[PDB]
């Protein structure tokens, strides 16, 4: 389970970094609507990511 | 991070799996060989598809979005191999294999076709895929599970674990289709690609590693 | 495990909704930097949320 | 969603737990009573603290941020009750109880003090809390686990499950402190509060429900 968890924990921060980069890039623009757009994507993406990680975990540490 | 960078990460992840599955299989007798070969095909095909996208090929403009043909072509080729692997564990016969591979192929064909359709009618194609997917899930958790339950303990256990991984995770793909570029485009192209890389890696390479880990244990008792 | 998962799945979308509301509220402002700020918080928050959900799951379906 | 709305959600969640723990305990003999009472204290205190914050009391301005005194006061009162519950399961003696409650109290006092300090030296106080927390974790997974391993199977199993919940989840709080208003303020006040509501609910009410579920099972065999 260990290798599974740090895989999950590490990919989450790596996904968060990608999402953050998208938000900062949109921020550099000065367009508020662009940032909202990148942010809505990041939020939906992170929610889906939970589903994936939870799915992976439930599937491997369940039976 | 650019799209091509993500595609390269996908290709490398798939290559690492492919190398692992090939080498693990070097220790395999007549009974286990086909499983290892199947895993190699699954991750190998995916590795090449990712390279194709990373090299900037198959990026198809559709209305005001970009659809990746090699993504859907990969799925058309590799998902029936995953269904095949599961069916082998379950102990299916040719007629049973035919049903699930057919249902699987309808999902992937419908999803690819829908992604390539500009108009609102692409959701009808999605819908056709979604219904076929519910049929596939039924087959996985019903009939195929019943077949698997007649086999050895170690085999039934691997089947259920891989079945659970597959049903839960494959169910996420249509939501990414709907929320991503092919649907309402609430996910950026980058987030869409990043989610699919991770998901593909778990459903192919994670799946394979779970199988590798179980195979070593069964052979070592 | 079921009641645990839909608890996790439902609280995630509820957290995503709160985060999204914060981003839209910042968007209504027209300030790009404000949106980046709300977005960075949402991303970090969603990453921490994965940790909580994963922690809960590992702890209950593990042994 | 406003802060007060989140605080009200916290209060309601804690009340629901408190009612559940009280009623579950109505079926309890001399040996189990103290556990149910402990759970009632834990969620009851938290419920009141949340009401206090929802009613707009204890919001303390510190430099350019807002710190919630009742949050830290809740923790000072309820975390030693959680440590007590764990110590009862583990079968600790008074001297062992004294050590872990002391380590626990240092964490909460340090964290509260640090949150109330405007200057950079608040991180020294955080640091003092963080070291004490590592000591508490050691005690939980070392000595306390050894003590628990001498008890019945059902008791050892509950201890490990609650120990794991506690160690993993409590470890998240200092990151929320660091990233939230008391630290570098990268989390908005709203996200900070929302995360803490969820986390408090799991560490108190989730903890209790896990215990309730185990208690029913042990008594029913
Ligand atoms: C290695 C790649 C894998 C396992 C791909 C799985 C993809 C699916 C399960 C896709 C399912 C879809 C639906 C159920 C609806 C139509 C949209 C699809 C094709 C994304
Ligand atoms: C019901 C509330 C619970 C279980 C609160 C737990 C809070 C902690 C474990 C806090 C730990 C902290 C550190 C380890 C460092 C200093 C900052 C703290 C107090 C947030
Ligand atoms: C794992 C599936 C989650 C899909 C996104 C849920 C939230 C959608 C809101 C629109
Ligand atoms: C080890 C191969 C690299 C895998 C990177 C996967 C990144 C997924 C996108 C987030
Ligand atoms: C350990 C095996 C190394 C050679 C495997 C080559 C697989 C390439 C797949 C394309
Ligand atoms: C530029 C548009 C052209 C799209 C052509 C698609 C290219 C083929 C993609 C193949 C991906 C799957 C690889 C499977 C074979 C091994
Ligand atoms: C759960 C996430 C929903 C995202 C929005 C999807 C909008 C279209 C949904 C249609 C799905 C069924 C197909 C209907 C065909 C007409
Ligand atoms: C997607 C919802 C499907 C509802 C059917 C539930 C079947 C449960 C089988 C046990
Ligand atoms: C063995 C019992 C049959 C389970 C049917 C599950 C239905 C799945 C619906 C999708
Ligand atoms: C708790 C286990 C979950 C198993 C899911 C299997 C069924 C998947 C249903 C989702 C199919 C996508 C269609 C979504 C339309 C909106
Ligand atoms: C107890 C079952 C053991 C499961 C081990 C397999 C865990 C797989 C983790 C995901 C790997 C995804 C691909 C990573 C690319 C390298
Ligand atoms: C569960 C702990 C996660 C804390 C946030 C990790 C990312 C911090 C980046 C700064
Ligand atoms: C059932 C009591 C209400 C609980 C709501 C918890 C919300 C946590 C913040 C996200
Ligand atoms: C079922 C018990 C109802 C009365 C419990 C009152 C608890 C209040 C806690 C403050
Ligand atoms: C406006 C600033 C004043 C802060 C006062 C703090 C109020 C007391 C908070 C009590 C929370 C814990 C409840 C425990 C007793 C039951
Ligand atoms: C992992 C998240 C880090 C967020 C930034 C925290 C910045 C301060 C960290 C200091 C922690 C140790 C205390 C040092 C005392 C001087
Ligand atoms: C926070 C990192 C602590 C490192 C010590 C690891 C102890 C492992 C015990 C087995
Ligand atoms: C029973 C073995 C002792 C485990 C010590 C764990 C150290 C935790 C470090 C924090
Ligand atoms: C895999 C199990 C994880 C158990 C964690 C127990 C140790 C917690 C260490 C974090 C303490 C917070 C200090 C962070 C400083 C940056
Ligand atoms: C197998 C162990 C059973 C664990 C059941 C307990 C799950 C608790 C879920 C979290 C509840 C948090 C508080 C909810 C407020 C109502
Ligand atoms: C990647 C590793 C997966 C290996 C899974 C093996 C599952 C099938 O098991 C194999 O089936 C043979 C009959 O065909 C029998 O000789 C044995 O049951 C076994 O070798
Ligand atoms: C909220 C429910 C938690 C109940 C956990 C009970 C754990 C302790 O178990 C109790 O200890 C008694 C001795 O003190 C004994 O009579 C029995 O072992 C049991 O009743």
């Amino acid at each position: 389970m260990g290798a599974v968890f740090i895989f999950v924990g590490a990919l989450t921060v790596l996904f968060g970094a990608i999402a953050y980069g998208e938000v900062t890039a949109a921020a550099a623009t000065g367009d508020a609507a662009a940032v909202q757009e990148a942010a809505v994507s990041a939020i939906l993406g992170l929610i889906i990511l939970l589903g994936i990680n939870l799915g992976l975990v439930a599937a491997t540490l369940g039976g | 991070v650019g799209l091509t960078t993500l595609f390269w990460l996908g290709a490398i992840g798939m290559l690492v799996g492919t190398l692992a599955f090939a080498w693990a299989g070097r220790d395999a007798g007549s009974g286990e060989r086909r499983y290892y070969v199947t895993l190699v095909g699954i991750s190998g095909i995916a590795a090449v598809a990712y390279v194709v996208m990373a090299l900037g090929v198959g990026w198809v403009p559709v209305a005001e979005r970009t659809v990746f043909a090699p993504r859907y072509i990969d799925w058309i080729l590799t998902t029936p191999l995953i269904v095949y692997f599961l069916g082998l564990l379950a102990g299916l016969d040719s007629r049973e294999f035919g049903i699930v591979i057919t249902l699987n192929t309808v999902v992937m064909l419908a999803g690819f076709a829908g992604a390539m359709v500009p108009g609102i009618e692409r959701y009808a194609l999605f819908g056709m895929g979604a219904v076929a997917f519910l049929g596939l899930v039924y087959y996985l958790v019903g009939p195929m599970t019943e077949s698997a339950s007649q086999r050895s303990s170690g085999i039934k256990s691997l089947y259920v674990r891989l079945r659970n991984l597959t049903v839960i995770l494959w169910a996420i793909y249509p939501f990414i289709w709907l929320l991503g570029p092919p649907g309402v485009a609430l996910l950026t192209p980058t987030v869409d690609v990043a989610l699919i890389v991770y998901l593909d890696l778990v459903t192919k390479v994670g799946f394979g590693f779970i199988a590798l880990d179980a195979a070593a244990t069964l052979r070592a008792e």
